[PDB]
C-alpha cells in the first residue's frame, strides 16, 4: 500500500543523463532507474532502461492525477507503473522494447 | 528527441 516514489531505490531524484549512462555503463538488458525530467516539468520522470547494450530513454507523463508511457494514462501512481512493468514487456509501445524491467539500480 | 516513441 505504500506507492511513495521515494520509497523505491530505483528512483534517483535530481541526476543528470550522464549519471544515468554512468549507472548504466556495461549493464545487463533489462537493467534500469528513473530520475527526474531534464525539463523539471508537469511532475514527469524519466525512465532509463538498458536493451541491446544501450540505454533507452522513456518519458513517464503525469497529466490529471494518472501516469504512463503513453495515452491514455492508466496508472495511478509511477511505483504502480513500474512494478507492472517488472513483469510485463514494454513491446507493445515499441516492438524495438521487448524487455521487462528486470534489476533496479538501487539509491 | 532521444527518447522511444511509445504508441498511443
Amino acid at each position: 500500500s505504500n506507492m511513495s516514489l521515494q520509497n523505491a531505490e530505483w528512483y534517483w531524484g535530481d541526476i543528470s543523463r550522464e549519471e544515468v549512462n554512468e549507472k548504466l555503463r556495461d549493464t545487463a538488458d533489462g537493467t534500469f532507474l528513473v530520475r527526474d525530467a531534464s525539463t523539471k516539468m508537469h511532475g514527469d520522470y524519466t525512465l532509463t532502461l538498458r536493451k541491446g547494450g544501450n540505454n533507452k530513454l522513456i518519458k513517464i507523463f503525469h497529466r490529471d492525477g494518472k501516469y504512463g508511457f503513453s495515452d491514455p494514462l492508466t496508472f495511478s501512481s509511477v511505483v504502480e507503473l513500474i512494478n507492472h512493468y517488472r513483469n510485463e514487456s514494454l513491446a507493445q509501445y515499441n516492438p524495438k522494447l521487448d524487455v521487462k524491467l528486470l534489476y533496479p539500480v538501487s539509491k | 528527441s532521444d527518447y522511444m516513441n511509445m504508441t498511443p
